[PDB]
């Protein structure tokens, strides 16, 4: 299962398939770490984001970031690998993999 | 603010995508300036029940 479990060596809690997925989609610009006066200096070549911003159209950050989503996934998969299908109803019960 | 955009001898105004004036030229000094707004967005209130 070395291709789906999270990899400790990575600085972020992610897995190789997720890592390959994240770089195959071109997400729109964001980050909002600092915004005021950005398009005044070296971004004098105006970018579309601040041009939209100056007219009063804004976006908001989501309630859940990526990190805790990765945590939920690494929870469910670890649950289903070592406890069969019983943890969906009551307490977890361990079973060796071949018998499952 | 002061910008470094090149201008033609007979050009007067610059227009953005929104079709609103952004860059002007000083009628008596002959230097190029840029216009940007000053305000920003709104606020929010967090409160328990009254
Ligand atoms: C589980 O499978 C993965 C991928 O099939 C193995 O990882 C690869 O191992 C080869 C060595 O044969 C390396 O050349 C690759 O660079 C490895 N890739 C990755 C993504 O790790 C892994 O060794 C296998 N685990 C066991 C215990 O055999
Ligand atoms: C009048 O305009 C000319 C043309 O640019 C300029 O050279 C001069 O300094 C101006 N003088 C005054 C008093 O505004």
């Amino acid at each position: 299962f070395s291709q789906i479990l999270p990899d400790p060596s990575k600085p972020s809690k992610r897995s190789p398939i997720e890592d390959l997925l994240f770089n195959k989609v071109t997400l729109a610009d964001a980050g909002f770490i600092k915004q005021y006066g950005d398009c005044l200096g070296d971004i004098a070549a105006r970018d579309l984001i601040c041009a939209q911003k100056f007219k009063g159209l804004t976006v908001l950050p989501p309630l859940l970031t990526d990190e805790m989503i990765a945590q939920y996934t690494s929870a469910l998969l670890a649950g289903t690998i070592t406890s069969g299908w019983t943890f969906g109803a009551g307490p977890a019960l361990q079973i060796p993999f071949p018998m499952q | 603010t002061e910008s470094n955009k090149k201008f033609l001898p007979f050009q007067q105004f610059g227009r953005d995508i929104a079709d609103t004036t952004d860059a002007v030229r000083d009628p008596q000094t002959l230097e190029i300036l840029d216009i940007t707004p000053c305000s920003f967005g709104g606020v929010s209130v967090i409160t328990p029940g009254t």
